[PDB]
């Protein structure tokens, strides 16, 4: 069961497979710097966010941990995309494909052609 | 000597209107043998003492369209700059300090503004700033205004615009100098003006620790004297 | 020592040698190593050559270069005595950086020491400052040879401009012709060369070239590109390459 992240400008949407995908949450970058978390339909009745986390980026990184079942102290490839979007490193419309463990989707054949320049 | 009075006549009445006509006047008057004399005359007798007529002569070079003459002018500019850098830096030589500013302004216009680099083997700008700092306070009066005039043309270059890695290499060295409590206010004000000319913020620059590495300022290649 | 491995400690000492080589040996064969491709653009594109730039733009802006190899030759295809290739090893953390695992696995097998890169690697901003005034870029008379260099020149432009790639492919090439006025892509030239197909290693067996150095590393791959160009130019192009037909064209881009 793979995952997907779309960065369409000021919004980062996290979706899960269902090759249709259903959004889980979206992290909107508001006017000055504010991030807004908007959970999808069946997300508030599924995931519980502890009151210790307050910032919208902390609950976004907590939901990715719940999604990918990563350890408490980890940064998956899904967290790296979240950390890059929040710091504004993703400035173009791009999609990121992930495995169930949060790492980038494995493409053995494409990597072979890149180093070999085939 | 008759030809000598005709090269001076060509540059004496130059303007944007007759620039194309006077470019042809030079070609039929000065042969290939006398070309090195014209580059020496242009830099020493016109460029060095006339800062207002610098875009006039830069446009003359573009209109002339002679790559061999452009290399002679660039070589003569470096030769004249190094004569002033390796000289006696007296505190009363107000004129010699103005020649370096005019030659620095000319150098940036014909290299940086034309999307061309100032080659390291020709003039190493960053080590010039570091060497002048450790040599003394009179060597900074020659170099900081000279460097500020060279970097003025970086804003008019799509390559050397401030986001350039090499431009902020120089601008971060000047940010370290601006932080010194010994640098005089007349040199601090010149760095502030250069930041405003490049649409930069002196507070947003990133000064390093280049001025505290004494073991690196000892083996600097010497361009001053 | 045909290939010199350049780290942060000897970058300035090896730049002195490079600044004198470029005067006599003005042909620069080059290659880069990068952590792969992880992003795909959104939307519909009017051409396949426009999707390739947006795919190139999406990944260069996010990932960072690992290696760069520079080989210097003259018009006759001859090398400087001693060292002709320089391998620049840049800073790269395998924990804090984004990469494709199939690329890191394929680069580890080649022999890339990713722990040395993290601790003793070069900063790309300091390298670009040194390379700007060396005479290798922005200077007339220098010819750049490459092989399928859409990604290779995107990473070079990224560090040379210290900003993101232009949103339009027109502006990417406008700033490309300034730093690199002449570019020869050997893979693009192979389309007019009879029976030459494949990758760098595949094509450097029809030309019968013997590789020097470890495979899939920037220094040895750039050296192989230089021998590929001058051998292919000797059989198929009659020791002359048209500048109005092959210069500036990158494979896939355009
Ligand atoms: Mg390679």
């Amino acid at each position: 069961m793979k995952r997907l992240i779309i960065c369409n400008g000021n919004k980062l949407t996290v979706c899960t497979q269902a090759e249709k995908y259903t959004p889980i949450f979206s992290l909107t970058k508001e006017s000055d710097n504010e991030l807004t978390l908007e959970l999808s339909g069946v997300a508030r009745g599924y995931y519980i966010i502890p009151s210790e986390l307050t910032s919208s980026q902390a609950r976004a990184a907590h939901l990715i941990t719940l999604l990918t079942r990563a350890e408490e102290s980890q940064t998956t490839d899904m967290h790296k995309i979240l950390n890059s979007f929040v710091s504004g490193k993703i400035t173009s419309g791009s999609m990121f494909n992930f495995e169930n463990d949060g790492s980038f989707k494995r493409e053995p054949e494409e990597a072979y052609n890149l180093i070999n320049k085939i | 000597e008759n030809i000598q009075e005709k090269i001076a006549f060509i540059f004496n009445n130059l303007s944007q209107s007759n620039m194309t006509q006077k470019v042809e006047e030079l070609k039929e008057t000065v042969k290939e043998e006398f070309m090195p004399w014209v580059s020496q005359y242009l830099v020493m007798k016109r460029v060095s003492i006339e800062p207002n007529f610098h875009s006039l002569y830069s446009n003359f070079l573009d209109t002339l369209k002679n790559p061999e003459f452009n290399k002679m002018v660039l070589n003569e500019t470096y030769r004249n700059i190094k004569v002033l850098l390796t000289s006696d830096k007296a505190a009363a030589n107000f004129s010699d300090r103005s020649l370096l500013k005019n030659l620095g302004h000319w150098l940036g216009m014909i290299t940086l503004a034309k999307n061309k680099p100032i080659l390291h083997t020709d003039l190493d700008v960053k080590s010039l700033l570091l060497e002048a700092y450790v040599k003394g306070q009179q060597e900074l009066l020659y170099v900081v205004p000279f460097v500020a005039k060279v970097l003025e043309s970086s804003i008019r270059s799509v390559v050397f615009r401030p986001p350039n890695p090499w431009t902020m290499a120089i601008m971060n060295v000047l940010a370290e100098l601006h932080q010194e409590h010994d640098l005089k206010l007349n040199l601090k004000f010149e760095i502030e003006v250069l930041c405003k000319n490049l649409a930069l913020d002196i507070n947003e620059l990133k000064p390093g620790n280049l001025l505290k590495d004494k073991d690196r300022l000892k083996n600097l290649d010497e361009q001053l004297s | 020592q045909r290939i010199c491995e350049v780290w942060a400690c000897n970058l300035d000492e090896e730049m002195k040698k490079i600044r004198q080589v470029i005067r006599k040996y003005n042909y620069v064969a080059m290659d880069t190593e990068f952590p792969g491709v992880v992003a795909r653009p959104i939307g519909e594109f009017r051409s396949n050559a426009d999707y390739q730039y947006q795919l190139l733009r999406c990944n260069v802006d996010l990932l960072k270069i690992i290696q760069l190899g520079l080989t210097f030759m003259n018009e006759q295809g001859e090398y400087p005595p001693g060292t002709s290739t320089w391998q620049f090893n840049f800073k790269f953390n395998l924990t804090e950086d984004m990469y494709a695992q199939d690329s890191i696995e394929l680069l580890t097998t080649s022999g890339i020491q990713f722990k040395k890169h993290e601790e003793e690697g070069i900063e790309t901003q300091y390298f670009a400052e040194l390379l700007m005034t060396s005479g290798v870029v922005l200077c007339e008379g220098v010819k750049w040879l490459s092989f399928h260099s859409g990604y290779d020149f995107g990473y070079l432009i990224k560090i040379l401009t210290n900003s993101n790639l232009p949103e339009e492919e027109l502006d990417f090439f406008e700033i490309l012709r300034l730093f690199f006025p002449v570019i020869y892509d050997v893979k693009y030239l192979m389309k007019s060369c009879k029976n030459l197909k494949g990758g760098l290693q595949e094509v450097a067996e029809q030309l019968e070239l013997e590789r020097i150095g470890p495979q899939h590393q920037a220094g040895s791959d750039s050296l192989l590109t230089g021998m590929a160009f001058f051998k292919m130019r000797e059989m198929f192009f009659e020791d002359h390459i048209d500048d109005a037909k092959y210069c500036g064209h990158l494979y896939g881009l355009g």
